[PDB]
RNA sequence: AAUUAUUAAUCUUGAACGAGGAAUGCCUAGUAAGCAUGAUUCAUCAGAUUGUGCUGACUACGUCCCUGCCCUUUGUACACA
């Protein structure tokens, strides 16, 4: 019953991940499960669609907590 | 699988070997004596299931 | 000792008695001596009663009721607590 | 003009069960900004019935000695919460954890009674003080579960319990609990 | 007077242990639990005791079922009971 979750983004997983955007609740929890991606790499594609303003933030973050949601 | 609901008018004792069992008196109009679990107050609301039972004097 | 003046049963002017059987341990016991009940009861409740009622034709109906007559002896009959027992002043109260 | 965490009002919620009603408290006193409140609700019987029921929620959160006294890390993993709520299924977070209270306690159970020296599991009812602590306690434990050694954060659990509890799912902790209780007392009268 | 390494400091090594069977303890409010700290012993050594504060729940508002102690009636051939 383990998980192998990959830890860096392929050439074929490189467009799938960006459809993530399109989320209603945008988590690494919900990402890591989609997409069987590590969680260090969710936080890394959410950093980078967030910078580009291709996702809107819900609340004020916490350290603990990262919900996002799609822009519209 | 649906519920009727009674007020309490009065609670008379408390029953079981433990003492964790309360003893009312119940209208919904017809009177019925129904025995509970958890604390109560005169006013309270019963949702009951089984309509035609009762539970025996103390 | 003698803690009874009538010995634990209800006999004078007479040489021996018949006995009678217990209704719960088979017992042999003589009959003066047994404690006897006479219990009229229901066959139902009145809970139940009620049902028996307006399932009923006639209209009008009574329930029979049923007539027993236990007798026991000592033994089995003071472990049910039909008899208990009692200081020695208040041994002499009957009725 | 108050708001719970300055951003729902609970100014148009009902209990819509008529026997809860008087139970659980969302009224004039119960009406706060945040939940911390240093009240004294366990000096009578029944003073338990006023605290906010939101307050009620973040005091079963600290559980399992690790985390006794920890009331502002409680608070924390409440709000966002009911956070999530919003943003997915959006409606009112506390309409929604209103409903999770009134589907998830039994109705009734069973209790050995040796009323005529023969004891017997034979059934009773509930008092509606007992449902409203028999839900709040059902609700916080199977998120306490469902989150230990999982990838999924505590308060991300926390949303999807209350959600399918008051969706009458069967895959709550709560639903399947209440119908495990409720099942036994049919079965005994 | 430091070997059977008093105690501290630095760099390496990296064992069992995935919440515990039959059983069993202490607790009803600023209490349980969690968190530290003063003092005693003390040339040098607290994983102990005795105090003090910080954060701060759930559950009952009862009962004689289990275990003890007390009261009345009753039986005794026990009185080192
Ligand atoms: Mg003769
Ligand atoms: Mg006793």
């Amino acid at each position: 019953e383990k998980l192998n979750h990959a830890v860096f983004i392929d050439k074929s997983l490189h467009s799938k991940i960006l459809e993530c955007k399109n989320m209603k609740v945008i988590t690494p929890s919900a990402i890591a499960e989609k997409y069987k991606v590590n969680l260090s790499v969710a936080r890394a594609v959410i950093n980078h669609l967030a910078d580009k303003k291709l996702i809107a933030e819900v609340c004020v973050q916490s350290h603990s907590q990262k919900l996002y949601t799609k822009v519209a | 699988e649906k519920s009727k609901l009674a007020k309490v008018e009065k609670v008379l004792g408390r029953t079981g070997s433990r003492g964790g069992v309360i003893q009312v008196r119940a209208q919904f109009g017809r009177f019925l004596i129904r025995n509970v679990k958890g604390p109560v107050r005169e006013g309270d609301i019963l949702a009951l299931l089984e309509t035609e039972r009762e539970a025996r004097r103390l | 000792p003698k803690k009874r003046r009538n010995g634990g049963r209800s006999k004078h002017n007479r040489g021996h008695v018949n006995p009678l059987r217990c209704s719960n341990c088979g017992r042999c016991v003589p009959k003066d001596k047994a404690i006897k009940r006479f219990n009229i009861r229901n066959i139902v409740d009145t809970s139940a009663q009620r049902d028996i009622k307006e399932a009923s034709v006639y209209s009008t109906f009574q329930l029979p009721k049923l007539y027993i007559k236990q007798c026991y002896c000592v033994s089995c009959a003071i472990h049910s607590r039909f008899v208990r027992v009692r200081s020695r002043e208040q041994r002499r109260v009957r009725k | 003009d108050i708001k719970l965490f300055k951003k729902w009002s609970y100014e148009e919620i009902n209990i819509a069960d008529l026997s809860l009603v008087d139970c659980i408290a969302v009224s004039q006193k119960a009406c706060v900004y945040t939940p911390h409140t240093a009240g004294r609700y366990q000096k009578k019987r029944f003073r338990k019935a006023l605290c906010p029921i939101v307050e009620r929620l973040v005091n079963s959160m600290m559980m399992h000695g690790r985390n006794n006294g920890k009331k502002l890390k409680a608070i924390r993993i409440v709000a966002y919460a009911f956070e999530i709520i919003h943003l997915m299924t959006g409606e009112n977070p506390l309409q929604v954890f209103v409903n999770a209270v009134q589907k998830g306690g039994p109705r009734e159970d069973s209790t050995r009674i040796g009323s005529a020296g023969v004891v017997r599991r034979q059934a009773v009812d509930v008092s509606p003080l007992r449902r409203v602590n028999q839900a709040i306690y059902l609700i916080c434990t199977g998120a306490r579960n469902a989150a230990f050694r999982n990838i999924k954060s505590i308060s991300e659990c926390l949303a999807e319990e209350i959600i399918n509890c008051a969706n009458e799912s069967s895959s709550s902790y709560a639903i399947k609990k209440k119908d495990e209780i409720e099942r036994v007392a049919k079965a005994n009268r």
